[PDB]
């Protein structure tokens, strides 16, 4: 699973921004250097199966339709009611052992998308996603070239790739996790929050308990990455408070191998006497 | 149209005091992708702040992690500050320490 993402911010006639990514899987991969125009490798296996003349080929590619996007963005935008400032997002890629896709955005909604050989406007985004399929569907070699590039070049890539990297998808870290107080809670009640930091991969178990009951009042926060590859997330609890006794966090992770990590609500959080 | 961020604060190790921790201010689903972060440390900004390139998703929010390595003590507070079009006002939330039992 590779795929691409194009952030294009548009101020004015005379002002832009262009902000591209790889991302294998959820690491970004690769950049691209708006000066000079360059990919930019973030790590050593960024490269994968690929030569230096290739690379400079896929560089001069993205460069040519990059120059000529902005050009004709710039060139039809009156025609296609594109009103400054806006912002078109493109994210496009592949997978395989099978799926494709290539989408457009614009001011955030969907706009247009690519379907095997061709640009399909979505209905909702209107006339205006019409009359920009008839100027991205004007040439139907540069059609066929965007189609390889899903189909054929994209598959491609994630073979060299994602066998040279395949360590780093399948590496084991373990958690820690810890617990502490909540903010805002209801009157005489109090909220429990179980941390769980540095694990990877992202799928992961933790339920407050009474024991051996799981406390369905286990509020699971959003899964929020850290920079240095691994993620974290918080479960809090709401419970009166008198009844905060023999509560305790459980996180079951791949890493640990059925070693749960068993936190306790003890000690100066009771606190004790 | 537009769309408010969303802002969720975290270090990545239990705040002790005197150890070197990571705080985290991760922001997303908001639109469009012009946007202020701030790390604050006892209300002043915190320089030398680290953030991911800017990404977006499926419903084509943007999505941004600020970070940055500090030492917590006994005194500093520390929050994440965020100015946007959909904000009247930057919007401050606190990272959320707890500094143990209070009565000695
Ligand atoms: C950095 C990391 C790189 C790592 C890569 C290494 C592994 C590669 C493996 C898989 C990657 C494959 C998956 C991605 C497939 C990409 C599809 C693609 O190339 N789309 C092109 C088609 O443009 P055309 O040449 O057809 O037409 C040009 C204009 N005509 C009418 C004037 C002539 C276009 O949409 C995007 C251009 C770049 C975006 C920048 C501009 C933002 C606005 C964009 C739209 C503005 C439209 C303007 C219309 C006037
Ligand atoms: C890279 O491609 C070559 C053929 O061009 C092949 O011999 C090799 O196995 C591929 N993968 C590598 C070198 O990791």
């Amino acid at each position: 699973s590779f795929h691409v993402i194009w952030i294009a911010s548009f101020y004015n006639h005379s002002w832009k921004q262009n902000l591209v990514s790889g991302w294998l899987s959820d690491l970004q991969t690769h950049t691209w250097d708006s000066n000079s125009s360059t990919i930019v490798f973030l790590w050593p296996w960024s490269r994968g199966n690929f030569s230096n003349e290739e690379w400079k080929e896929l560089e001069t590619l993205f460069r040519i339709r990059t120059i000529r996007s902005f050009e004709g963005i710039r060139r039809y935008a009156h025609e296609l009611q594109f009103e400054y400032p806006f912002e078109i997002q493109v994210t496009g890629g592949c997978e395989l052992h099978s799926g494709s896709f290539l989408q457009l955005a614009y001011q955030g909604s969907d706009f247009v998308s690519f379907q095997n050989n061709s640009w399909l406007p979505y209905p909702v985004a209107g006339n205006m996603a019409k009359h920009f399929c008839k100027v991205l569907n004007q040439n139907q070699h540069e059609n066929d070239i965007t189609h390889n590039l899903l189909s054929d070049t994209c598959p491609r890539f994630i073979l060299g790739l994602l066998d040279a990297g395949k360590a780093h998808l399948q590496r084991q870290v373990k958690p820690e996790a810890w617990l502490s107080h909540g903010p805002s809670p209801g009157p005489g009640h109090l909220q429990l929050v179980c941390h769980v930091s540095g694990f990877y991969p992202k799928p992961v178990w933790v339920m407050w308990m009474r024991g051996e009951q799981e406390q369905q009042g286990t509020q699971r926060g959003d899964i929020l990455p850290s920079a240095d590859g691994t993620w974290y997330l918080r479960a809090t609890l709401e419970v009166a408070a008198g009844e905060a006794a023999d509560l305790s966090c459980r996180v079951k992770h791949s890493s640990l191998e059925g070693q749960d990590i068993v936190l306790y609500w003890e000690g100066s959080l009771v606190p004790r006497g | 149209i537009q769309r408010t961020p969303k802002i969720q604060v975290y270090s990545r190790h239990p705040a002790e005091n005197g150890k070197s921790n990571f705080l985290n201010c991760y922001v997303s689903g908001f639109h469009p992708s012009d946007i202020e972060v701030d790390l604050l440390k006892n209300g002043e900004r915190i320089e030398k702040v680290e953030h991911s390139d800017l990404s977006f998703s499926k419903d084509w929010s943007f999505y941004l992690l600020y970070y940055t390595e500090f030492t917590p003590t006994e005194k500093d507070e520390y929050a994440c500050r965020v100015n946007h079009v959909t904000l009247s006002q930057p919007k401050i939330v606190k990272w959320d320490r707890d500094m143990g039992s209070l009565v000695p």
